[PDB]
């Protein structure tokens, strides 16, 4: 899998879940570990992708984590 | 509940007057406190000269108190998101780098010298606003007490000019798009519903930044609009009706505050 693929499936998952959808690009701060677990919430194969992978992609998008 | 953008949150770049290869690089919601406590006390440390500090730049804009840190450690650390000459070129790598490019910065100089080391870009790492202070510092004379005295004095009226004006025109700004919503006339440029505070979609809006130009819309009506490799946050999106450039990060900083 490469990760334009994991980019743009974990990208899917934050447009199909509203709320958080509206904080990112509202520049909200969000924990790495609330992040995954909204997002495995959509889609457990987040539980296949690796942390590094995870926080290249939110650098990426422009999602402000918080630690 | 949301956290506002702040009003202002910066990462600064001191140099010291009469030791001039000491550098410092730390944040502030507050520069003008910061300094202060810089060069004379952290509350009410033998010296050794380094003291007074000239505060030589500041990037500000910041979203978020953690996205100033994110940016001062990475500007600090010199960072996976990659002399003065070294210290001036992080700032460029970083307001290049995808992520702080959402953001829209300032890159603000209160010293010209500085600034034109900046600009001369030696090795050549050429959205974010650049600009420099009226009176900005040249050349720094520390020779004697008094100069490196006169430096700061001056130094200091510069970091208060920047930083009280910014205020004040957040202030103003906030005063003007708030009788827009209080008018209670006002429709969404998108879906026509008539603007008015009654559900965060329905009461966070979206302005243009011209306070004249009449363009306004839901904060979501104006999201999806601008939305229409895949991306979440809007990137300069263009006022819908007399087409300026918007920065996000501001059209959200207002959109917050006045729902809070
Ligand atoms: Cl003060
Ligand atoms: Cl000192
Ligand atoms: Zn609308
Ligand atoms: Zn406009």
């Amino acid at each position: 899998t490469s990760k334009s693929e994991v980019f743009e499936f974990l990208t899917h998952l934050v447009k199909q879940e509203p709320d958080l959808l509206t904080r990112i690009y509202c520049f909200q701060p969000i924990t790495m570990n609330d992040l995954i677990n909204k997002l495995r919430n959509k889609d457990s194969f987040v539980d296949l992708i690796d942390d590094g992978t995870i926080r290249e992609w939110t650098d990426k998008l422009g999602i402000c984590i918080r630690s | 509940e949301f956290q506002q953008i702040p009003d202002f949150y910066g990462c600064y770049l001191l140099q010291s007057i009469s030791k001039r290869q000491s550098f410092y690089i730390g944040s502030t919601p507050n520069p003008v406190r910061r300094l202060r406590q810089h060069n004379g006390s952290l509350s009410r440390t033998k010296r050794d000269g380094t003291r007074p500090w000239e505060m030589v730049a500041i990037v500000y804009g910041f979203p978020s108190r953690i996205a100033a840190l994110q940016f001062q450690h990475a500007w600090q650390h010199g960072t996976r998101y990659i002399s003065i000459h070294h210290k001036l070129a992080m700032i460029t790598s970083l307001l290049k780098n995808e992520y702080f490019r959402y953001m829209d910065l300032t890159l603000h100089f209160f010293n010209q010298k500085v600034e034109e080391i900046w600009k001369n870009d030696k090795f050549n790492v050429s959205n974010y606003t650049v600009s420099l202070s009226q009176d900005a510092l040249t050349e720094i004379n520390n020779d004697t007490i008094d100069d490196i005295m006169d430096v700061n004095e001056k130094n200091m009226e510069l970091v208060q000019n920047l930083y009280s004006t910014t205020l004040a025109e957040k202030t103003k700004t906030l005063l003007l798009y708030k009788e827009k919503i209080d008018t209670g006339i006002n429709t969404c440029q998108f879906c026509n519903k008539i603007i008015k505070h009654n559900n965060i979609s329905e009461n966070l809006f979206a302005f243009c930044r011209d306070t004249s130009c009449t363009f306004v819309s839901h904060l979501a009506c104006a999201y999806r609009y601008f939305m229409s490799e895949d991306t979440i946050i809007p990137q300069s999106p263009k006022c819908p009706k007399c087409y300026t450039l918007l920065k996000w990060c501001d059209v959200i900083y207002y959109s917050i505050k006045l729902n809070k």
